DNA sequence: ATCAATATCCACCTGCAGATACTACCAAAAGTGTATTTGGAAACTGCTCCATCAAAAGGCATGTTCAGCTGATTCAGCTGAACATGCCTTTTGATGGAGCAGTTTCCAAATACACTTTTGGTAGTATCTGCAGGTGGATATTGAT
DNA sequence: ATCAATATCCACCTGCAGATACTACCAAAAGTGTATTTGGAAACTGCTCCATCAAAAGGCATGTTCAGCTGAATCAGCTGAACATGCCTTTTGATGGAGCAGTTTCCAAATACACTTTTGGTAGTATCTGCAGGTGGATATTGAT
């Protein structure tokens, strides 16, 4: 019976996803959300396939960079665990709040 | 002895309408003048781009309106849009 | 001869705004409605800030609007604040704000 | 088995994003915080793209609409035109 | 002999400066710094005094807003004392890095 | 022209109390001893960046005099728009 | 006839650049040298990125530049990174980077 | 059908000058084209403002040059300027 | 330490999705040449305001003291990482049709263009006024006890 | 809680900097009226490429376990706030003179056509190949003891 310690697979994952460039959110659920949010602005919209892709690329680049700032915020408080207050601090300082 | 335009007098007219007994310092007026030019440049710019994106050589009140919706937050956009429509509608019947 | 301002029922100079759009190199052509709509947005916006700033001046028992009043007016208003989110009002200072944990006792 | 669209942005998916952002350990509360943040992000962008769609009198949101929306939010994207 | 406790005068100064709008750096020293820096880009320059005042309003608003972000980084760390690590964090998150 | 004093170490003209005052306006209650050098360093970067673009506008116009407008445009370029000086 | 690109010693199209400046509403007038100058600047920067992106391709055992290599080229170069500091390269991913304090205790 | 211009062919040429054995994928080429568009707009943009600030009707290579110094970081600016100056010379000194 | 599980590295293989070479064509750059307008450097100098300075006015530098903050240490309990797999959501790819985009057309409104009137800016010269900064003097706030 | 130091809050109070008031001018707006050109809206339609859905694929919801991380508690040590004290540096008001900026004159350079040759984009077509995944086997990394 075999067991890797907590954080061991995490590091393995960091290295894996930092090596690659594929999108990390499944496309369909992302698309539905996009259309839902769009429905509040105008009804009966269609979307170029590439348009959703653009939004996904943009949204994933944004969240990945936010997690970097979030992680610096956590580490600044001498933790290794990211918490909502880390996200909050990052966004407040980025000028998004 | 070159001439330098500002929006000062128009800012002053509007001030009298909303607070008939309140004055404005020359520094506050300078800031008001900077704010009007600033917003002007920001709307005209959006308008400029928007036209270019759509292969239009003409900036119309319609480009201005989209620019206003891109540029102003929520409730200011709503009101600016009514104020602008109203002036253009009124303007159209008045010649 | 009625000014194009009065035709649209505006204090702001429609003539001026039309001219500035041309000299401004924004497009080949300016539509006749454009300076009208723009001048009214401009007037609206300046009415909004003068209203608010006027109130700050009165709240302070002052008769004259100074840069401090414009700053209070802009920063106390969610929408103006965001519209001028990347702007500095000289001689405006900041909003009184002290973080909880800095206060004495408990 | 009905489910909110936003929840379609799953824990493992959010975990992956954090991972690419170099995050080692994640509190349970982060997943909801992220979905909220994505929602605000998408609302601001789509609102502007849609506005570009309406101006052009189309019923389809184009890559360019989105590209222009991103450019004006100061989040320029290369790869889709413009 | 009377003594205010540490913290008390400091809270009094916060209220005092948050209430007013005058520039907080002495004029001449600031003006020399501007000339020193400019001269190292280009010799034999003059300055309109309103140029120097513009730079001073801009720098003072920049520093006050940075100190606010810095305060937030310290408090996040559960301190009340701002430190170089706090400023460095704020600047990193803001994209000045 | 005959002689003109040498400008050096003017950064120290941004004194401890001046920095402390700025930190008060920004809501700061307690200041570590090393903040003062850090702040000087940060300010110098800020000034170098704005002065460089301002001076560039100056030279482009072919003036020897840095105008309020030179500064106001440098600020606008860097996304630190300033109202109150013609800009 | 000899093209202005060839006269200038440039791959990048001086004619197009010239036309694009006129039709882009940048000023009433465009000097004859300006499109030459700009085309050169654009070519130069294209060469600098391609140089570095080619290298990153070589390092990764490949002959075809993909977006990954463009990203690596840009974010590993201090200056290119600053110019593109607010740009997102689609399908770029990130630089391999883990904060030291997260590294397993040896 | 309608003509869609791109810097692709000229980007391909420069690639062959710099890595004759190296190719480029579509998506990468698309990014490079955006890059060239983006930088053009940024430089032309700044050149436009410069001309306006100085009450001039013409965008000359002098405005392009200053725009370049305003937008590009040090070392990148230096080479761009010389590459630009060099090309304006070669263009002048050739029938 | 040895050891066994399981991840990771590399060398080689190959099908195929996306790169590429080659032809034919066309509208629209792109260029060359000729007739014409003008933007702005130049050459001069009015005159605003910048560097400079002396005297006056007030903030800064410094050292001593200790209050209370930070950072170190330990600890217990809480909370998130790891775990394996079949249900069920997403992915794939095939197919009608909606709408973006290509083309033609035609006039409401664009620019230009010349005399006609109006008006916003400034400049010269004058009186008026909101409030800064001084004052004393009643009402908190703070910190020792 | 009560007592005493010192900051704070007003209210009124004179100087005055900056704001407001007229009377004159005027160049450049702004308007007006006709002559002349065209941008883009309107309406028709072809064919991408989008939403939909069936069959195929393969990621995630799931509950349990416990490692190791977070936050609470305690506390020595020392850094930074407060304040006293001694006096340097900045602020302020005044003045020749640099350089900005105001006007005018003139041509090298730009715009505008027109007419002539070319090229970049497209589209049909066929042809090609770098490299993602697959495999198979050695070798490294992790965790158990
Ligand atoms: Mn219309
Ligand atoms: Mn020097
Ligand atoms: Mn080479
Ligand atoms: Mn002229
Ligand atoms: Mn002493
Ligand atoms: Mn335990
Ligand atoms: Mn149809
Ligand atoms: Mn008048
Ligand atoms: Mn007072
Ligand atoms: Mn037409
Ligand atoms: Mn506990
Ligand atoms: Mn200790
Ligand atoms: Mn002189
Ligand atoms: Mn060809
Ligand atoms: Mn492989």
């Amino acid at each position: 019976p075999h067991r890797y310690r907590p954080g061991t697979v995490a590091l393995r994952e960091i290295r894996r996803y930092q090596k690659s460039t594929e999108l990390l959110i499944r496309k369909l659920p992302f698309q539905r959300l996009v259309r839902e949010i769009a429905q509040d602005f105008k009804t009966d919209l269609r979307f170029q396939s590439s348009a959703v892709m653009a939004l996904q690329e943009a949204s994933e680049a944004y969240l990945v960079a936010l997690f970097e700032d979030t992680n610096l915020c956590a580490i600044h408080a001498k933790r290794v665990t990211i918490m909502p207050k880390d996200i909050q601090l990052a966004r407040r300082i980025r000028g998004e709040r | 002895k070159t001439r330098k335009e500002s929006y000062a007098i128009y800012v002053y007219k509007v001030l009298k309408q909303v607070h008939p007994d309140t004055g404005i310092s020359s520094k506050a007026m300078s800031i008001m003048n900077s704010f009007v030019n600033d917003v002007f440049e920001r709307i005209a710019g959006e308008a400029s781009r928007l036209a270019h994106y759509n292969k239009r050589s003409t900036i119309t009140s319609r480009e201005i309106q989209t620019a206003v919706r891109l540029l102003l937050p929520g409730e200011l956009a709503k009101h600016a849009v009514s104020e602008g429509t109203k002036a253009v509608t009124k303007y159209t019947s008045a010649k | 001869a009625k000014t194009r301002s009065s035709r649209a029922g505006l204090q702001f100079p429609v003539g001026r705004v039309h001219r500035l759009l041309r000299k401004g190199n924004y497009a080949e052509r300016v539509g006749a409605g454009a300076p009208v709509y723009l001048a009214a947005v401009l007037e609206y916006l300046t009415a909004e800030i003068l209203e608010l700033a006027g109130n700050a001046a009165r709240d302070n028992k002052k008769t004259r609007i100074i840069p401090r009043h414009l700053q209070l007016a802009v920063r106390n208003d969610e929408e103006l604040n965001k519209l001028l989110g990347r702007v500095t009002i000289a001689q405006g200072g900041v909003l009184p704000n002290i973080q909880s944990v800095l206060l004495p006792k408990k | 088995v009905l489910r909110d669209n936003i929840q379609g942005i799953t824990k493992p998916a959010i975990r992956r994003l954090a991972r690419r952002g170099g995050v080692k350990r994640i509190s349970g509360l982060i997943y909801e915080e992220t979905r909220g943040v994505l929602k605000v992000f998408l609302e601001n962008v789509i609102r502007d793209a849609v506005t570009y769609t309406e101006h052009a009198k189309r019923k389809t949101v184009t890559a360019m609409d989105v590209v222009y929306a991103l450019k004006r939010q100061g989040r320029t994207l290369y790869g889709f035109g413009g």
